[PDB]
């Protein structure tokens, strides 16, 4: 009632219309639906054909089109003609309120976080559920049982370690319950403290975030929803307009295509197991979660959290879970999504497609809505009829695989027979480059953040992952948070208690660390893991010391796309903000000819009960009268970034420099110098990939180079500068102060064949750990991944990189640039690496040097704000954002080039990609201009600034600007000081405590944590940074003291491009180097050249 | 006119109405002079005349060791029924039946003095078949390269003891030189019999080559494990027989003919023809030795003997390729006393599957997997440490090896000898050997060698000779290095990660072959005594591994290899659990079937042929084969590290690795649209199922939509040349049912297309919708078209809305409503465009149109009837004929007066 009530208001105070132009830019008429006297369809014949004179014009029916009442008043945002048929157009219709949303009542429009009154001090771990788990005891005796006798069945390899425990199910007879449900065991429960510590939206969501209209009600009140009527334009005859066909975007006839799977979001594939483990860790459960996600809920956050997850849960009896039950809360298309999802229409032969916008329309501080899925139009007889249907991305999608792809390999994009990958695009728009369909703009990745699994006991320390987890920290990027992580993300909670104590290190779950890593040798995996052999109702949690750092967890247990299309066996969640560009060629002729009604089946379905889900292939025969594997192959081609991977990508993010003050990441151009950020070429020290883990057979493999010397990047540990290559086994994890872990002792040692037994855990390893550690040479150490690269270069490209800090600005807790930072001892705690709550791949120190939070890089005073690794008692710290309010779905208008090339606004810059099309071997394949205006880069909300894209006669594409459109926040703080301040980049990061650094050998183990809830109240001065106006204020940009243009209003345009422009093959290749370090020299030596590489500042001319 | 197999000897040609002419059903195998015993593989249509490939039950085959006529029918029996290529022309004025033209026979290949001697010893491994397990693929290891050139109990003296065996810095004494043919599956002599028994486990069951052995007691031990229609148990075996029928094996009562009489109806299996000569190949389902190349121009009372494939010296793509699968077939210097084997007497690849063989443009295209042919000892006793071994091991490009596909398939690793095995890689492991060349772990120690796994000393003792698989693989070691490359998850370590490629296994072989060389093939078929070799130019081939997808456990492929997959559950061919839904029971073996070269139907720029590109099916997805018609060869880039652009492969979905690829029928290529269609026929399976357990499933058909995708060539000035391969893609089509037995599939025209079915032995008929590729349903013109009244078409319902539209004609007094009294009746008739205002019409499919033709009746009126648009795209009216035979639909003629005498 109260929207009716605004668009009744609307309809007197605002006008809208459609002009049509000459080919000279001459006004002919208006079109004002709103005033438009008795408009007529057009008179059609009986083969479909409009009745049409060329100078009579198009005949009219003299009566009004259909639902021509409740049609009138929406306003035209979106204009498509059709390829084929003659003067006929269509013209997309929404609301006025879409347009009003933003200036709705906030009491209406609310957000997702609340900054409260603040009456007793800013924390924020005050929403955040932290409290651990702790074990039953009235539940200790159905913990999974160790394996009786290990099967030798000739496996003359025997290990005197602990053996497997036995997962064992089996159907039986009963109803409602198994014979055996051993995934089901349940030892933990809970904390019980002022109540039970779980998520519940009844106690924590009292206000909690709603749409304005549920999915249902726009489908049924059709003046809310948007609207496209095809209507034929003849501008020098008589009756020179008439209308066709009306066709409301029934949100219904889009939910209706949605897989089964997305019915119950809270569940997924794996099912008892990971739901139990995700709800007793806090994160929330399922590949879809309302905690996570509460836009594309009709119920919002009322609905946000595990309670009735659509199969049986929680019972008494751990053999009754996991049957399928009612379902409440399924995946739903809200008006905010909705109205996200209308926008950059394409015509293809008789039908006329909605991909959708970049949700700007209806996108708030804290909520991120997206383009889910693809709005279809088929028209039949000559456009006479219509139908109206929709899909959802995630089953177009499908069919990604990295043959694709020039790009980063093993990202996030594949799903599997359930869609529980939720891809969701900020389109920039659909165009045809050429012949060939393009589709572009930012898509979410699979979450990659949450991958790792904390300890059950050790969700107090580390707040920030355990954030992320919850939903609270809507951040994207990863945080290296290593130290708590399960030696597996997927062992069931029935085998997390074996070893209560940890003086074991139980062979099943430990703090996850590569250190104690077991071998791969024949008789290692004979004695611990194949000796094992799983049957149909039987499957083992190996005493095989599985344990590796992020990328390994990543490659693990990531939906990383493979070689084939379906073939992603482990989706945890889907990334909040789009976190990747992605830029995909469109099959037209598939998308014309799929049918309109969607049809899944039994495949799709989840298992019914655990005795099914048990023998859960991931491949299965669809049913034969099932249609929706069709839809898998629309994407013929598809890519995120520059045409590189590996190393190679982040030396490039090297390269690309920052908005904030236009210095490269890398702060190469000038001993204690300055290091680069993401790169780790000449960045500590070089040590030989030969001398780590097993020794042999590496010479020649990793490096084609003789010398196989790798830069161990920052935070590296070494034995001494005399043996910098390899780091012997002097990283004993120690369970309490109880002695090095001991290698050599029966527990860690296997008997092959004969009894010579020998120790499972590796003679030497690599030197690093580092958030930037890099390594080719193990997988099972290296931290640095492709799906971190993408989101790298998505934030880097915005701004919005966030940063440690532990001293802020305030006196007495000031951070010295000088005689306090030291870039030449990155080993110790006076390089300042924290190591613990940086974002994964990137150095802290030379980040803040590049933001200028410390040094004069960006203001002419020195914000002395930095990170110090202080030795002489605990640290606590803090990420904040990097000033500019930038976000991920500052896309722009999609303005084609040239048949090759198309480009983009995205946020601060305008990205062209080059080499798309028709790739060329060894050009990187993007062209980036940036926005010289500070005022825009600076803004507290620079994209309203941005009024649209497009391609100039001249033949370089431009922006519109008008740094006089800046949309403040909506009020002043009231009247009081509050420490919370929304902004779009605002994220609430959650404090890290962490133990005080050695002065020697700082990281040769990983930095531990330390219980850090009790730590916010006691670093205000550093709580008060996570707003952006203090952080602009430190920096000097906080007001119009940015000076400069003063109203400044103009267009900018990209930079000038010729063939040679983006061409990188002598940067590329190898002769007497690695390609990343090869690629670094180049780079280098190109410093002052950036326009070649395809880099530059964005020519800007005034207009008044 | 659409000309339909009715059943295994009928064919009928079938109006766009989807009725069958009357009197039109005949009988070819009777028409062409052949006994019933005869019937047809495959037909083609060339120049509006139909092709015909017969094939006999009958034929009986036999192989003599010495003699002449080696290889000749069976005549005591009246076997001697060889196959024939037939053409028809429709002689006859205007209708449907056909009439002999040529009859071409082809007859068994000659075989020379030096191929005799290789067939001697020749084995051949016992077909793969539908129901075909993994463990019974695999065989046990043979000995390793320490036990056969240092012998046992020399350990740890290999470093010393390898220089004089020319194997220097040979680093895996432990590699394997083969398996050991002492089980598995049979093995058996051109002239023996395969037996109808599979042994579940290969490395325990089954007597492979050893005849005798099995014909003594283990063939007894199989009946007994494995009866025939249940009473069995199948603890060791599977019987076969109804599986081994289906595909194409003869039988007497229970007992399948011999080895040359399965090849022989094996190879007669496919057909493609050219203006010039006409080859028959053979089909997917077993290895065809030989192929036919016949002249159009042959007398009709001559012989037309095939090609030794054998002595086709296709080209591999790069001459190291060539080499690397030249050197398995056996040792080059034997000389023991008669030993010989295909490599000694200088002779290429034998055996090939070949996935289908098609032509266009007057160019013959061919594609098939390379069939593993390796050498193997028959020492039979001292005894040679390799008795009872077959000769045969992987050559996966090292890890070390430059990245870039030209220096990964030129990597000398593997080149003479076994090198590859397990290893291990910092916390991971590589089958693949680290290294090659001259690089180790500490520098460089010279270069590495290799050389044939047969002991020096005993070079005058050891009888080698070559031996023929079922499938591509050619080391079938059941170990862990054999299972990474059948599955494809052997990846190096470097940055720029790539597919290390197996050069001698799993191999697709692929090319265009023109008449300038079919011309040298038929000269090599005619070559009396010595045999005489044949250089195919325009062909290439590219390691085609199974996708890993279809083995359980193995998730995904990466240089990282996960601890788990060193167990051997998943390192041994025996212990690999196959989850492959495409109906292979296997899931190690590769396969293809239906190749169909087809013509580009979208514009080109002026001056340049229209390209035409060609689709093969394989396990898990589709290759296209890329070509350049301005020189009719293979399109190719300069770039070397480009992987061949002629080549790319897309793999499937769910719904495509569903369709069961041995229940191929026929593939048509629909020319104005540009796509392919592979329609399956599930009537194909086989009675009962290897553990002799009825199928239950062997009704329904379903049919696989083949379209172009990527960029092609010459499409603009900016396109003349391409580094993308253009790649292919596949679909569920939309019409698939396993209620109905389907009769045939109609191409009836762009935006539409039929299919009969059968659901209660009467003929049915329901159309489907093409949406540009994709087919759906449409029951409303499907009922209309079906009431024929048995007529030929179907009938105009004058009161209600059908096939054919409404038509409402205006009344006569419009003439005087639109001042129409001053035109003149040859006026009137002059204007179509006004004899539109004369008649309204209702079309029932979009793009449908009618229009009126009107002929004088007076000076003062003129009849007119109604042209109505179709579905097939054809305007039918009351002169319409459909091969001569009139429609005689009936439509509502009109007569119209009141003219003036102007």
């Amino acid at each position: 009632k109260y929207l009716n009530a605004v668009e009744k208001y609307l309809d007197g105070q605002q006008n809208f219309a459609i002009r049509r132009y000459d080919n000279n830019g001459r006004a002919l008429y208006d079109i004002n639906l709103a005033k438009m006297e008795n408009p007529s369809t057009v008179q059609r014949g009986l083969n479909g054909e409009p009745i049409f004179d060329p100078f009579k014009g198009f005949g009219l029916t003299g009566n009004a089109p259909t639902d021509w009442n409740e049609i009138k008043g929406k306003v035209p945002v979106e204009v498509v003609q059709s390829p084929h048929s003659p003067n006929l157009y269509f013209v997309l219709l929404v609301p006025k309120v879409a347009l009003e949303y933003h200036n709705l009542n906030n009491q209406v429009v609310k957000e997702s976080l609340e900054v409260k009154a603040t009456q007793s001090s800013f924390n924020p771990t005050q929403r955040l559920q932290k409290d651990s788990p702790v074990k039953d005891s009235s539940k200790q005796g159905e913990k999974l049982s160790e394996t009786t006798a290990s099967s030798m069945s000739s496996g003359m390899a025997t290990s005197t370690r602990a053996k497997a425990l036995k997962v064992e199910v089996e159907r039986g007879s009963q109803s409602d319950s198994l014979l055996k449900n051993d995934f089901a065991k349940k030892p933990l429960k809970h904390k019980n403290s002022s109540g039970e510590v779980k998520l519940e939206a009844e106690k924590e969501f009292t206000e909690a975030w709603k749409p304005l209209l549920t999915t249902d009600q726009i489908a049924r009140e059709k003046g809310m929803g948007a609207t496209v009527v095809s209507f034929y334009d003849a501008p020098y005859s008589e009756n020179h307009t008439a209308f066709g066909l009306v066709d409301h975007i029934d949100p219904k006839k889009m939910v209706e295509n949605y897989p089964p799977s997305w019915k119950t979001p809270k569940w997924n594939h794996h099912g008892i197991w990971d739901y139990n483990a995700r709800n007793l860790l806090l994160q929330t459960t399922g590949f879809f979660n309302p905690r996570r996600h509460p836009e594309w809920f009709d119920e919002g956050q009322a609905k946000a959290d595990n309670t009735s997850p659509g199969f049986k849960v929680g019972d008494t009896d751990h053999k009754k879970d996991g049957f399928k039950k009612n379902s409440s809360s399924p995946i739903a298309l809200p008006f905010e999504a909705y109205f996200a999802n209308i926008g950059n229409m394409v015509a293809i032969g008789n039908s006329v497609f909605i991909f959708g916008g970049n949700g700007h329309a209806t996108k708030m501080f804290t909520t991120n809505p997206l383009s889910i899925g693809v709005f279809r139009i088929k028209y039949t007889d000559n456009f006479s009829k219509s139908s109206v249907t929709g899909w959802p991305y995630a089953v177009l999608f499908g069919g990604l695989i990295n043959p694709q792809t020039n790009g980063l390999k093993d990202l996030p994009l594949g799903t599997n027979r359930w869609f529980e990958y939720v891809p969701r695009m900020a389109v920039s728009g659909v165009k045809w480059v050429g012949n060939q369909l393009v589709l572009a703009g930012t898509l979410t990745m699979g979450d990659t953040a949450t991958v790792p699994r904390l300890k059950y006991d050790q969700l107090e320390k580390h707040l920030n992952l355990v954030a992320q987890g919850q939903g609270l920290l809507r951040e994207d990027l990863q945080i290296f948070t290593p130290y708590g992580w399960a030696n597996r993300p997927d062992i069931p909670v029935g085998a997390w208690l074996q070893d209560e104590m940890g003086s074991k290190f139980g062979p099943h779950y430990f703090l996850n660390n590569p250190d104690i890593q077991d071998n791969v040798n024949n008789d290692t995996v004979e004695a611990l893991i194949s000796s094992y052999k799983n049957t149909d109702k039987l499957k083992h949690v190996y005493p095989y010391r599985y344990s590796g750092l992020y990328a390994w967890q990543l490659f693990n247990w990531s939906n990383k796309l493979t070689n084939t299309p379906l073939s992603a066996n482990f989706v945890n969640e889907n990334s909040y903000a789009p976190n990747s560009l992605f830029a995909a060629i469109l099959n037209e002729d598939l998308l014309t000819g799929l049918s309109d009604k969607i049809f899944y089946g039994k495949e799709n379905e989840f298992a019914e009960n655990e005795a099914d889900r048990f023998n859960q292939l991931l491949s299965l025969n669809p049913n034969p009268n099932t249609n929706w594997a069709r839809y898998l192959n629309v994407v013929q081609r598809f890519t995120t970034g520059p045409n590189l991977d590996s190393s190679t990508f982040d030396q490039f993010l090297d390269f690309l420099p920052w908005i904030g003050n236009g210095k490269p990441f890398s702060n190469s151009p000038s001993s204690s110098t300055p290091l680069p950020t993401f790169s780790n070429i000449n960045v500590g020290v070089k040590s030989m990939i030969t001398q780590h883990l097993n020794k042999e057979n590496t010479r020649w493999v990793f490096i084609p180079n003789f010398s196989p010397d790798i830069w161990t990047g920052a935070g590296y540990r070494v034995q001494s500068a005399n043996q910098k290559n390899g780091i012997p086994f002097e990283q004993v994890k120690p369970s309490n102060n109880s002695t090095p872990f001991d290698p050599n002792s029966d527990d860690n040692k296997v008997t092959p064949s004969g009894g010579s037994s020998k120790p499972t855990t590796y003679p030497a390893l690599p030197n690093s750990i580092s958030p930037t550690s890099d390594w080719i040479n193990a997988l099972t150490f290296t931290n640095k991944n492709n799906p971190q690269r993408n989101q790298l270069l998505l934030r880097s490209l915005l701004g919005t990189i966030p940063v440690l800090i532990n001293k802020s600005g305030d006196s007495n807790d000031q951070f010295n640039k000088d005689s306090e930072q030291k870039w030449d001892k990155t080993e110790t705690n006076e390089g300042n690496l924290p190591g613990f709550g940086e974002v994964n791949g990137l150095y802290n120190a030379a980040l803040l040097h590049t933001y200028g939070f410390f040094g004069t890089n960006t203001n002419s005073t020195d914000p002395k704000i930095g990170f110090k690794a202080d030795s002489s008692s605990s640290s606590s710290s803090t990420l904040v954002g990097s000033g500019l309010n930038w976000t991920s779905q500052d896309v722009g208008n999609l303005v084609v080039i040239n048949d090759t090339s198309f480009g983009f606004q995205l946020g601060g810059w305008f990205i062209t990609f080059t080499d798309f099309i028709r790739p060329r071997t060894g050009y990187l394949g993007i062209t980036l201009s940036s926005l010289q205006d500070q005022t825009i880069i600076w803004a507290d909300q620079p994209w309203t600034s941005f009024k649209g894209s497009y391609l100039d006669s001249d033949g370089t594409p431009k922006s519109l600007w008008d740094p006089t459109a800046l949309k403040s926040l909506p009020n002043s703080s009231t009247t009081y000081d509050t420490n919370p301040t929304l902004s779009p980049s605002f994220q609430l990061y959650q404090p890290n405590k962490v133990k005080a650094y050695q002065t020697t050998n700082t990281y040769n183990k990983l930095i531990e944590p330390v219980d850090a809830t009790s730590a916010a109240t006691n670093m205000t001065s550093l709580l008060k940074l996570l707003t952006t106006k203090n952080i602009k204020a430190k920096l000097g940009k906080g007001t119009a003291s940015s000076q400069g243009n003063n109203n400044g209003g103009g267009v900018s345009q990209t930079i000038n491009t010729i063939t040679t422009t983006g061409n990188i093959s002598e940067g590329l290749k190898e002769e007497t180097s690695i390609q990343a370090e090869t690629l670094k020299k180049f780079f280098d030596s190109k410093q002052n050249n950036k326009s070649e590489i395809g880099i530059g500042d964005s020519t800007f001319t005034k207009m008044d | 006119t659409f000309l339909v197999k009715e059943d295994s000897k009928n064919v009928t040609a079938y109006t766009p109405f989807a009725t069958p002419i009357t009197d039109s059903k005949s009988d070819l195998v009777s028409l062409a002079q052949l006994d019933s015993s005869y019937q047809i593989a495959d037909q083609t249509i060339h120049n509006t005349n139909l092709f015909v490939l017969f094939k006999s039950r009958d034929v009986k085959v036999k192989y003599e060791s010495s003699g002449s006529n080696n290889i000749s029918f069976d005549s005591t029996s009246q076997g001697e029924k060889p196959s024939y290529v037939v053409e028809f022309t429709n002689s006859t004025n205007i209708g449907i039946k056909w009439t002999m033209v040529k009859k071409y026979q082809l007859d068994v290949p000659n075989v020379s003095s030096d191929m005799n001697q290789v067939l001697k010893n020749l084995i051949l491994e016992q077909p793969l078949t539908k129901y075909t397990l993994n463990s019974s693929l695999a065989k046990e290891k043979g000995k390793t390269q320490r036990e056969v050139h240092l012998g046992s109990g020399q350990a740890n003296q290999w470093t010393s003891q390898r220089n004089q065996h020319d194997l220097n810095n040979n680093p895996s004494p432990n590699a394997s030189t083969g398996f050991k043919l002492t089980t598995g599956n049979a093995y058996r002599k051109l002239s023996e019999s395969w037996p109808i028994y599979e042994p579940i486990d290969g490395t325990k069951q089954g007597k492979g080559k050893d005849s005798s052995g099995w014909s003594s007691t283990e063939e007894n031990e199989a009946k007994n494990d494995a009866p025939s229609v249940s009473s069995g148990t199948f603890n060791k075996y599977l019987n076969t027989k109804q599986a081994l029928e289906s595909i194409g094996i003869l039988f007497d009562d229970q007992t399948p003919r011999n080895v040359i009489t399965q090849l022989y109806y094996a190879s007669t299996s496919k057909l493609a023809v050219t203006n010039n000569h006409i080859v028959v190949m053979g089909n997917s389902f077993l290895p065809s030795m030989w192929y036919w190349v016949v002249e159009r121009s042959a007398q009709e009372n001559a012989s037309n003997k095939p090609t030794w494939f054998a002595n086709t010296n296709l080209d591999w793509g790069e001459d190291k390729q060539k080499q690397f699968v030249e050197n398995q077939l056996g040792y080059k210097e034997t000389t023991s006393t008669n030993s010989h084997n295909f490599h000694s007497k200088s002779f290429t690849q034998p055996a090939y599957l070949i996935s289908g063989i098609d032509s266009v443009n007057d160019q013959i295209i061919f594609s098939g997997f390379k069939a593993g042919s390796v050498g193997y000892d028959s020492s039979s006793s001292s005894s040679s440490s390799t008795k009872d071994q077959a000769l045969a091991w992987s050559t996966t490009t090292s890890l070390d090896s430059k990245t870039g596909y030209k220096d990964l398939v030129t990597n000398d690793t593997g080149l003479n000898g076994p090198i590859n095995g397990s290893f291990s890689i910092q916390d991971t492991f590589s089958f693949v050997v680290p290294y090659s060349g001259n690089h180790t772990n500490n520098g460089t120690t010279g270069p590495i060698k290799t050389a044939y796994p047969v002991k020096k000393d005993q070079k005058s003792t050891v009888k080698i000779n070559s031996l023929i698989n079922a499938t591509p693989l050619n080391s079938y070691g059941d170990e862990g290095i054999g299972v990474f490359d059948a599955l494809g998850l052997n990846y190096n370590f470097k940055s720029n990660q790539e597919r290390l490629p197996s050069r001698t296994d799993q191999i697709f072989v692929y090319g265009i072959v023109s008449p300038n060389e079919l011309r040298s093939a038929k000269s090599s078929a005619d070559s009396t005594g010595s045999d005489t070799k044949v250089n195919w130019s325009n062909t290439q081939s590219r390691y085609l591994p199974v996708p890993y997808n279809y083995s359980e456990g193995i998730i995904d492929a990466d240089g990282f290899k996960r601890p788990e997959n060193r167990g051997a559950s998943v390192t041994t061919f025996s212990g690999l659990k196959s989850i492959a839904p495409d109906g292979f029971a296997n899931s190690i073996a590769n396969f293809s079937v239906g190749l169909k070269a087809g013509i580009d139907p979208n514009p080109v720029m002026s001056g340049k042929k229209a390209n035409y590109g060609a689709v093969v099916l394989t396990r898990g997805g589709v290759v296209r084969l890329n070509f350049n018609p301005g020189n009719d060869s293979l399109l190719s880039t300069t770039d070397n590290n480009i992987a061949p652009i002629s080549f790319s492969f897309t793999p499937f979905t769910a719904a495509e690795s569903a369709v069961d690829l041995t229940t191929f029928k026929e593939v048509t290529y629909n020319q104005e649209s540009g796509l392919w269609s592979y329609i399956f026929d599930s009537s194909l399976k086989p009675s009962h199922d290897g553990k002799q357990t009825p199928v239950t499933d062997n009704m329904g058909f379903s049919v696989i939509t083949v379209s172009r995708t990527g960029i092609e060539l010459n499409q603009d000035q900016a396109t003349t040349t391409l580094d993308v391969a253009p790649s292919a893609l596949a679909v569920q089509s939309g019409i698939q049912s396993t209620t109905q037995t389907l009769t045939g599939v109609l191409p009836l025209s762009e935006e539409f297309s039929a299919v009969i079915a059968k659901d209660s032995d009467q003929n049915k008929i329901d159309i489907y919708k093409n949406n540009n590729g994709l087919f759906e349903i449409d029951t409303q013109l499907s009922n209309s078209v079906a009431t024929n009244n048995g007529g030929l078409a179907p009938s105009y319902t004058e009161n209600r809305v059908d096939a054919w539209g409404k038509v409402e004609f205006a009344d006569n007094s419009v003439l005087q409503a639109r001042n129409l009294v001053d035109k003149t009746v040859d006026e009137i008739i002059n204007t179509p465009e006004i004899l539109n205002s004369f008649f309204r019409f209702t079309p029932a499919f979009e793009d449908q149109k009618a229009t009126l033709v009107a002929t004088k009746q007076s000076d003062t009126s003129l009849s007119v009837s109604p042209r109505i648009q179709f579905l097939d795209g054809n305007f039918y009216d009351l002169n319409s004929t459909i091969a001569g035979v009139p429609l005689n639909i009936g439509f509502p003629s009109r007569v119209f007066a009141g003219f003036a005498a102007l």
